[PDB]
């Protein structure tokens, strides 16, 4: 809740979803598993993302850090992606959408 | 050879790190030995086991419920599961009777979306009562 | 009756090089199975079949040249 | 592609319910642990 | 007489050439779907395509000794 309350009077409009109860409870790897596929039921084709959290230091310190999301086919299919044997289109459609649950579990703990 | 057999759960840190010699994967499109060599493929899981071959006298049994491979462009193999259970944790009384119940249930499905899901849970049941 | 059999011994020799014709077709058909899982034909993916055509197409101009001559 | 596919389901689906197919087999000392994981936790509100 | 059964057994013989053409065409197809998925190529696969090759030619060339011995 605490995100949309800070970005709800600038950015209001650039909102697909969004959720609540987070952390009351602690948070375990089902809960990654409601937001990644709630995701999916949104029409919203998306083809780059990125998400961001507060990666723990010390108990004084934090940094908040972004990592990148590589989320269309055609970006997961390159040059690196040469070598790379028997997955198909289809089934990198099937190994970077685990890979959305996975990364927000990253960052869920 | 020079393999870091990487696995693990979200609760429980299972076999990780270690140089341990041949896994098996559970995957549609069948399960396939990883030599060493394995040439790197990404690909996703099956509800089966895992017998993991080491040089500690015998191999380990495990369960993963589904699964993912990352097998790199050297020799690394990094496994996941969201429940890599334990066998002997498991009830064969309670576990049959959902084989037939959901075979009881194909023909009430008035969709096409469902109808897949009951043929999903069968194949997950059927998983299980021929690896007990 | 000695072309008689000149003529006979050319008609079974060039059955050798229908060996040529079906051996052609698998090595041609596996550039097609082998060519989308790894676009990179102008490297030695493409060298590798007409080595494979030519060498194996020499042993299909071969039983050829029996039948030429084995009449003259 | 399976018959999952061409169907109207997808690979998350397939995990949550090859969990749970998972963990409600246990027996009845080990529950607890299918309660750990637990993912009704997460609400959804729409902006419409 | 003699020349009649001589010159069909020489060309009956260089059928069995043709075998040889049909099992040679997969040693160099199945290298280019061996080669397409793993790109190891100086190492063994070379060697193991030569030998594949070289022994292939031995059925094929050993009829052909036998098939030049049906004339002398």
């Amino acid at each position: 809740d605490k995100i949309r309350g800070i970005l709800h009077r600038t950015h209001s409009d650039q909102f697909l979803v969004t959720f609540k109860e987070v952390g009351r409870k602690p948070p375990t790897f089902g809960d990654a598993s409601v937001i990644a596929l709630e995701l999916l039921n949104s029409g919203y084709e998306f083809d780059e993302g990125s998400i961001i959290f507060n990666r723990f230091r010390s108990v004084i310190s934090y940094k908040t850090e972004e990592k990148p999301i590589f989320s269309l086919d055609t970006v997961a299919s390159a040059e690196s992606m040469s070598i790379y044997d028997d997955i198909d289109a289809d089934v990198l459609r099937n190994y970077q959408e685990y890979s959305l649950a996975n990364i927000i579990y990253y960052s869920l703990k | 050879g020079q393999m870091s057999f990487t696995f693990a759960s979200p609760t429980q840190v299972f076999f990780n790190g270690a140089n341990v010699r041949q896994v098996d994967v559970p995957t549609q499109t069948g399960a396939f030995g990883i030599l060493a060599s394995h040439v790197p493929t990404l690909q996703v899981l099956r509800p089966g086991l895992v017998v993991v071959h080491a040089e500690d006298g015998t191999t380990s049994k495990y369960f993963v419920s589904s699964g993912s491979v990352t097998v790199n462009a050297d020799s690394s193999v990094q496994l996941l599961a969201e429940e890599a259970v334990t066998l002997d944790m498991l009830d064969p009384g309670v576990a049959k009777a959902n084989l037939e119940k959901a075979q009881s249930e194909l023909l009430g499905a008035a969709d096409e979306a469902s109808r897949a899901e009951i043929q999903i849970r069968i194949e997950a049941n059927e998983a299980l009562v021929k690896a007990l | 009756i000695d072309t008689a059999a000149k003529f006979i011994g050319a008609g079974a020799a060039t059955v050798g090089v229908a060996g040529s014709g079906a051996g052609i077709g698998t090595v041609f058909g596996s550039m097609i199975i082998g060519y989308a899982r790894n676009p990179s034909l102008k490297q030695q993916l493409f060298s590798y079949a007409i080595l494979g055509f030519a060498l194996s197409e020499a042993m299909g101009l071969f039983c050829l040249m029996v039948a030429f001559l084995i009449l003259f | 592609v399976a018959y999952w596919r061409q169907a109207g389901l997808s690979y998350i689906r397939y995990s949550q319910i090859c969990a749970k197919a998972v963990r409600d087999a246990l027996k009845a000392e080990f529950k607890a642990n299918a309660e750990k994981t637990s993912g009704s936790n997460v609400k959804i509100v729409k902006v419409k």
